[PDB]
C-alpha cells in the first residue's frame, strides 16, 4: 500500500538526509515544513562538513562560541569553497606557495617560505597571511596576518574558477616603529638568519635588497593562482611532488619535481628574475641513464662534459629522426653536505637566462639521485651543483583534479610569466 | 536449519535459520525469547517474501557505497513498496537493506529542486506565504556561487 516519505520516522529521515550533499540540504528544506524543522539537526550538518571540507569540529568548541554546522557549511565552507587549495601568488618573478585551509572555525591562508639558504634539508617555515573567521550570528569576517601588529580588516575577492585576491584595509600594522630599516632586517632574519652584511657579495648583497623591496609593494594585495600536487603513477615514477633546491645566490627556491612519460619535470614554484616562477627549470631524459665510473673519474670534470655532451648529441640525432659519490673538482656547491652514495644518474637540462629572463636556453647537465626524496643537478655549462630535498610538509585539497589538468595547471601558469 | 516466521496478516514462512538471523530482531526473538513462530506484527507478507529473497540473495557476505546491480533491480519497485521495505527494514533491524533501499531513496533526491522533489514524492507545499518567504531566505545561500 501506498506509503509516502512523509511518514517515516524523523530518525530514519535524518540518516537519509545526513547522506546526501548538503547542496541537498536547502532543497529538501523549502519542500515542507516537516523537512525544515528536521533540517534544524545539526547531526546532519555536522556529517557534511567531515565528509565533505574533512573538518570535525568540537562540540564543547561550538556550545561555547554558539555557532553551529549548519552555520558552518553555510556561510564559512560553501560561501568560500572556491579559495580552498593550494595557490602560488602573482609577485613579478618570485612566486610562492599558500595553502588555504580549515581549521575548526577559520579558514587559513598558509604561506610556506624555504628554509634559510643553504639548508635545503631543514623544514619549511609557514605563517598566516590572511583568515576568515565565523563567529555566532554574523557573517564570517576577513582579516590579514600579516605583520607584526595582529589581525586586522581584509578583503577577499573570488575572481573565477583559479584565481582570487586578497587585499588589506589598515596596512599600518605592516609597518614598525623603526621604521623600514626594520622591516628590513626582520625580513632579512627571517629569510636568511644572515647580518645586514655577513655576505658582503654584493651581488646577493643586491638581489636580496630588490627583492625586498619588489615584494614589500604588494601590501598585502596580491592575486593568487590555483596550482597542484603532481600525480602519484607506480610505475612510471619514483615519487614526485614539492622540493627546494639550492639556486646559487638567489638561494634555495621551490620546484614541482612531475612525471611525464620517460621524462620528469622540474617546474618553478618560487622563482627569480633569471628564471621566473612558473617555468621548467630542468628536465629528466629517463630514458638516458648515465654510469657512474670509479671516484677519481668521478672527480674529473672534463670526463664528465665529455661524456653528457656525447649523451646530448645522441639525444638530438632521435628529436631529428646507492654507491660512492663526489662531484668533479671545479663544480661549486653552496651546500657542501651533498649525500656520498647515490642510486642513479640521467642526463638532462636546465633552463638558463640573463636578467629579465632574457634569452633563455637549454644547457646540458646531470641529474642525481641520492635518495627517496633527494637529488641534484649538475649545470655543466655553469660548473655547478643544484641539491634538491623533499619538502616533508601535507597539503590540504592540492590533488590534480586528473592528470590532463595537472598539465593545463602546468600551461597556466608557465604562461603568465613568459 | 528451519524455523516459521509469522506476518502481521496471519501468513506462515518457513525460512532458514541462518538467512532469518540477518534480521537482528528476529534472531533476538528466536534466541532470547524463544519463539518458533515468530510472530512479525508490522511486516506484511508481501513485503516479508521480498525481504526474504533479499537476505537469501545476501546469505554469505564478508561493503561499498555504489548499489550492486542485483539490489538495484529488486528495488524496480513503486515508491511504497520502497517505503514499506525501509519500516521492514528498521523493524527487522537488517543492516544492509536499509542502507540499500536508503541510498536508493537518497538518489531520488539528488540535484532537485523544491518542485521537483514534492512532485516526485507527492508532498503538498504546507507553507503559509510568510514561511515560504523565510524558508527561501534561510537558504539562499546555496545559489551563491
Ligand atoms: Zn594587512
Amino acid at each position: 500500500s501506498g506509503r509516502s516519505l512523509l511518514e517515516l520516522p524523523p530518525e530514519l529521515l535524518v540518516e537519509i538526509f545526513a547522506s546526501l550533499p548538503g547542496t541537498d540540504l536547502p532543497s529538501l528544506a523549502q519542500v515542507c515544513t516537516k523537512f525544515r524543522r528536521i533540517l534544524h539537526t545539526d547531526t546532519i550538518w555536522r556529517r557534511r562538513c567531515r565528509e565533505e571540507y574533512g573538518v570535525c569540529e568540537n562540540l564543547r568548541k561550538l556550545e561555547i562560541t554558539g555557532v553551529s554546522c549548519r552555520d558552518v557549511y553555510a556561510k564559512l565552507l560553501h560561501r568560500y569553497r572556491h579559495i580552498l587549495g593550494l595557490w602560488q601568488p602573482d609577485i613579478g618573478p618570485y612566486g610562492g606557495l599558500l595553502n588555504v585551509v580549515v581549521d575548526g572555525l577559520f579558514i587559513i591562508g598558509w604561506m610556506y617560505l624555504p628554509p634559510h639558504d643553504p639548508h635545503v634539508d631543514d623544514p619549511m617555515r609557514f605563517k598566516p597571511l590572511f583568515r576568515i573567521h565565523l563567529m555566532e550570528r554574523k557573517a564570517a569576517t576577513v582579516e590579514c596576518m600579516y605583520g607584526h601588529k595582529g589581525p586586522h580588516h581584509g578583503h577577499i575577492q573570488i575572481v573565477k574558477k583559479d584565481e582570487f585576491s586578497t587585499k588589506c584595509n589598515q596596512t599600518d600594522h605592516h609597518r614598525m616603529s623603526g621604521g623600514r630599516q626594520e622591516e628590513f632586517r626582520t625580513w632579512l632574519r627571517e629569510e636568511w638568519g644572515r647580518t645586514l652584511e655577513d655576505i658582503f657579495h654584493e651581488h646577493m648583497q643586491e638581489l636580496i635588497l630588490m627583492k625586498f623591496i619588489y615584494t614589500s609593494q604588494y601590501d598585502n594585495c596580491l592575486t593568487y593562482r590555483r596550482i597542484y600536487l603532481p600525480p602519484s603513477r607506480p610505475d612510471d615514477l619514483i615519487k614526485p611532488g614539492l622540493f627546494k633546491g639550492t639556486y646559487g645566490s638567489h638561494g634555495l627556491e621551490i620546484v614541482m619535481l612531475s612525471f611525464h612519460g620517460r621524462r620528469a619535470r622540474g617546474t618553478k614554484i618560487t622563482g627569480d628574475p633569471n628564471i621566473p616562477a612558473g617555468q621548467q627549470t630542468v628536465e629528466i631524459d629517463l630514458r638516458h641513464r648515465i654510469q657512474l665510473p670509479d671516484l677519481e673519474n668521478q672527480r674529473n670534470f672534463n670526463e664528465l662534459s665529455r661524456i653528457v655532451l656525447e649523451v646530448r648529441e645522441r639525444v638530438r640525432q632521435e628529436q631529428q629522426e646507492g654507491q660512492p659519490f663526489v662531484l668533479p673538482v671545479g663544480v661549486s656547491s653552496r651546500n657542501e653536505d651533498y649525500p656520498r652514495t647515490c642510486r642513479m644518474c640521467f642526463y638532462g637540462t636546465g633552463l638558463i637566462a640573463g636578467h629579465g629572463f632574457t634569452s633563455p636556453e637549454r644547457t646540458p647537465g646531470v641529474f642525481i639521485l641520492f635518495d627517496e626524496d633527494r637529488f641534484g643537478f649538475v649545470w655543466l655549462e655553469l660548473k655547478s651543483f643544484s641539491l634538491y630535498s623533499r619538502v616533508q610538509a601535507t597539503f590540504r585539497n592540492a590533488d590534480a583534479p586528473s592528470p590532463q589538468a595537472f598539465d593545463e595547471m602546468l600551461k597556466n601558469i608557465q604562461s603568465l610569466t613568459s | 536449519a528451519s524455523i516459521k516466521l509469522q506476518s502481521s496478516d496471519g501468513e506462515i514462512f518457513e525460512v532458514d535459520v541462518e538467512i532469518a538471523k540477518q534480521s537482528v530482531t528476529i534472531k533476538t526473538m528466536l534466541e532470547d525469547l524463544g519463539m518458533d513462530p515468530v510472530p512479525l506484527p508490522n511486516v506484511n507478507a508481501a513485503i516479508l517474501k521480498k525481504v526474504i529473497q533479499w537476505c537469501t540473495h545476501h546469505k554469505d557476505d564478508p561493503g561499498t557505497d555504489d548499489i550492486p546491480v542485483w539490489d538495484q533491480e529488486f528495488l524496480k519497485v513503486d515508491q511504497g513498496t520502497l517505503f514499506e521495505l525501509i519500516l521492514a527494514a528498521n523493524y527487522l533491524d537488517i543492516k544492509g537493506l536499509l542502507d540499500v533501499t536508503c541510498k536508493t531513496v537518497a538518489n531520488m533526491i539528488k540535484g532537485k529542486t523544491p518542485e521537483e522533489i514534492r512532485k516526485t514524492f507527492n508532498i503538498k507545499n504546507d507553507f503559509t506565504e510568510e514561511e515560504e518567504a523565510q524558508v527561501r531566505k534561510e537558504n539562499q545561500w546555496c545559489e551563491e556561487k
